[PDB]
RNA sequence: GCUCGCCGGAAGACCAAGGGUUCCUGUCCAACGUUAAUCGGGGCAGGGUGAGUCGACCCCUAAGGCGAGGCCGAAAGGCGUAGUCGAUGGGAAACAGGUUAAUAUUCCUGUACUUGGUGUUACUGCGAAGGGGGGACGGAGAAGGCUAUGUUGGCCGGGCGACGGUUGUCCCGGUUUAAGCGUGUAGGCUGGUUUUCCAGGCAAAUCCGGAAAAUCAAGGCUGAGGCGUGAUGACGAGGCACUACGGUGCUGAAGCAACAAAUGCCCUGCUUCCAGGAAAAGCCUCUAAGCAUCAGGUAACAUCAAAUCGUACCCCAAACCGACACGGUGGUCAGGUAGAGAAUACCAAGGCGCUUGAGAGAACUCGGGUGAAGGAACUAGGCAAAAUGGUGCCGUAACUUCGGGAGAAGGCACGCUGAUAUGUAGGUGAGGUCCCUCGCGGAUGGAGCUGAAAUCAGUCGAAGAUACCAGCUGGCUGCAACUGUUUAUUAAAAACACAGCACUGUGCAAACACGAAAGUGGACGUAUACGGUGUGACGCCUCCCGGUGCCGGAAGGUUAAUU
RNA sequence: AGGACCGAACCGACUAAUGAAAAAUUAGCGGAUGACUUGUGGCUGGGGGUGAAAGGCCAAUCAAACCGGGAGAUAGCU
């Protein structure tokens, strides 16, 4: 039992990218930016309560941040977490 | 039996092994082990304390009943044993109430011989008893210095003690190096001599077998620099000193006993 | 040839890492010194 | 894109360590790249790392670390008990195919497994900080059984030749398929089952150990591989539709047999040797306190569960350690022909041509090739080169510690073809036939397959161990017996070590060593042991105590604090 | 059987000629079942360690490491 406010924090953006496309539309699979401390069972009761739609299972992975450089002076990006969550047959998602 | 070994190649050529046929080919009794690491003749502190040791085979530990306290339950030799932890050979018994033990193994004694501990116990080889109950002029081996605490005397390859005489609470013991010491006549002792006696006419015969015994090399004073040693240094060979340790003691001749608490039980010094 | 540094992280954790230095005392006064002088990278930790 | 060349026990493939985005795509060429650069491991932007079963975490411990109290220490702190950490070791579980520009035992497809809860009905002795078993272990050697893998034939598909021949004993390609479940084999270990008693296993024990007694000779444990299923599937040479020339979608034959065969597996086995070969948990079992008709245990079945972190890429290197796009770096994989071989040569798969080129064809330098006659005359020195170089057989001195010396020396044979023998000796081994406690059984049987070595006869060349590969040999002699070790980076030796020898100390709270100490090593050793010193295999051997040391003596002389 | 023999890997470094290299190269060379070699982790600390002993080695540093301090040591010398 997850706490309402807790998963609403959970679950940060969807994830727009050529592969993620490819998940949505071949193997019916969500990929979501999640919280970094978000575990997946989270995730999963986060997706059904505000997305309304059945979790056959989550797979999370965390993305480390790039090394960049704006002019003379480095700087790393923040980690982030991906989850890509596969919703059961016949469930499409707005 | 000492087997002077065929010269096939140096390094064989000079090797005389000890061959009892009598021991034990097999696996030791393995609830009477026990782990024992190498130290590498190094302390806590992680210096090392006396030269010369290192490496070698890894051993068990077999556990070696010194105490010797099961009086009046007779046990029988199941069988001889390499110990490599010792020149003597241990014999695994069985005592009739189904206990086994480790013994240093006597000279006669071989399986099935009957063995026993205890004031009534017979006098006669690998029996143990308190040296007020031992006939004067017996051979012992494995013999207490203090009641209760384990035999402490005459445990290696071929040794022996005499008791030379009792005068009283005490008995006078001709211990191997030649001191006569006066012992508590409480102090249990093994009947006979310890076992595996023709120990000292092995051979190693190579610098290899020393190493595999744990021995690491021993490097001359002479041939060191006077930084290390008080030997050392002089162009071509030199020596002219006083032979001394590495921490330059006198080491020909000169004598380091100085345990005053003891010097009463000593009746004779060895010579 | 074989050189001098031959890195592994582990061994250098527990040789000059925070937790070794905090350990001892000398270690802790090394770290206030450190705290002292306005180092960024404390210790050798990541 | 087509040729050419190089690596191929690697210059290929996969990891650890270490790095930390170098991965992929688009885009840009100032700088960086030893030149140019449209290219890049460079700049900028975006994308990319998916796990119940792989690894970490986790449970367990080794060396060792920390260490409540404690012991010790001016202080700081040292050592260490209980404990608690610590892998490089022990501990549950997944395979095949398909897919991305970039991930996959992680996604998808199929087919699996594990150990936890929870609930069940069925049963009914459960219970540990304790007992026992187990886990649990060395070197070498030898086989035998296997497989990985390869070769040939069969089969299936395609081919009929840019130049003489090529419908055949011809050519090219393919002929693959897992874990799991079932079977329990080659083989290895052990005698089982029941009963009775017992000073043992800190207490108890129905467990282990020990005694008896009965009765049956098969009981159990272990075990590669094969076979079956898994699989009416998947993959499949290449054909066929579309084509953003990157590829996408459909489709799909055969898919067998024999022989050879590991250093891999059975094997943590067996045999043997002495130098005598981790620990603890998981796992099995026994009970105690306990609880007592409850819990707990095992039984299947249902359901829920398996979180977290790592997963890109390089990894003998242009990404790690070397200031560099410059030598070092542990593990795993190991095709073909020749060969003893992981050597060597040429190749496969795969990967590269080493990030300045173009000419010229002087001296001189580097690395190679050949050389008339002579053959060490060179030189400090045959330094360097040259030479020797294989298998089999014959043959082989002094001296010797009887092992050696010895590959001493020195010689002969060596290709190809045919025959012996349309392929032998041997190896393997199918049908058939017989037996049978019935199976992965035993006999007999020899088809097919594979296959040296030799002899005889012929034959070609200047030369047959034809290339690569691959000892130079002998004689006298110093030193050190020997194998070893050593000045990282001018010294590898005659130096150090060594087995052996001798002296000497040390009686165990040992001498000695590290420690203001506690303590620790010596040693869980005990004089056939340990320390120190010298000598240095083996053989034959080995006067002086005045000096300096050490040992013993203590009559006298001298002599401190103290008084 | 073997600190046995010949010989790749692996470990080394006797001869040779020659910055890519603050010790390498190529050609030969020694050991190659052991007193062998190697990975991972551990321990020993500076008059201290370790040393089959060369004053060797202890982070390209060793007849006394490195870092900071006494410290602007002292310098009848340049």
């Amino acid at each position: 039992m997850i706490r309402e406010e807790r998963l609403l924090k959970v679950l940060r953006a969807p994830h727009v990218s050529e592969k993620a496309s490819t998940a949505m539309e071949k193997s019916n699979t969500i990929v979501l930016k999640v919280a970094k401390d978000a575990t997946k069972a989270e995730i999963k009761a986060a997706v059904q309560k505000l997305f309304e739609v059945e979790v056959e299972v989550v797979n999370t992975l965390v993305v480390k941040g790039k090394v960049k450089r704006h002019g003379q002076r480095i700087g790393r990006r923040s980690d982030w977490k991906k989850a890509y969550v596969t919703l059961k047959e016949g469930q499409n998602l707005d | 039996a000492v087997v002077k070994c065929k010269p096939t190649s140096p390094g064989r050529r000079h090797v005389v092994k000890v061959v009892n046929p009598e021991l034990h080919k097999g696996k030791p009794f393995a609830p009477l082990l026990e782990k024992n690491s190498k130290s590498g003749g190094r302390n806590n502190n992680g210096r090392i304390t006396t030269r010369h040791i290192g490496g070698g085979h890894k051993q068990a530990y077999r556990i070696v009943d010194f105490k010797r306290n099961k009086d009046g339950i007779p046990a029988v030799v199941e069988r001889l044993e390499y110990d490599p932890n010792r020149s003597a050979n241990i014999a695994l018994v069985l005592y009739k109430d189904g206990e086994r033990r480790y013994i240093l193994a006597p000279k006669g004694l071989k399986a099935g011989d009957q063995i026993q501990s205890g004031v009534d116990a017979a006098i006669k080889p690998g029996n143990t008893l308190p040296m007020r109950n031992i006939p004067v002029g017996s051979t012992v081996h494995n013999v207490e210095m203090k009641p209760g605490k384990g035999g402490q005397l005459a445990r290696s390859a071929g040794t022996y003690v005499q008791i030379v005489a009792r005068d009283g609470a005490y008995v006078t013991l001709r211990l191997r190096s030649g001191e006569m010491r006066k012992v508590e006549a409480d102090c249990r002792a093994t009947l006979g001599e310890v076992g595996n006696a023709e120990h000292m006419l092995r051979v190693l015969g190579k610098a290899g077998a020393a190493r595999w015994r744990g021995v690491r090399p021993t490097v001359r004073g002479t041939a060191m620099n006077p930084v290390d040693h008080p030997h050392g240094g002089g162009e071509g060979r030199n020596f002219g000193k006083h032979p001394v340790t590495p921490w330059g003691v006198q080491t020909k001749g000169k004598k380091t006993r100085s345990n005053k608490r003891t010097d009463k039980f000593i009746v004779r010094r060895r010579s | 040839m074989k050189r001098t540094f031959q890195p592994s992280v582990l061994k250098r954790n527990r040789s000059h890492g925070f937790r070794a230095r905090m350990a001892t005392k000398n270690g802790r006064q090394v770290l206030a010194r450190r705290r002292a002088k306005g180092r960024a990278r404390l210790t050798v930790s990541k």
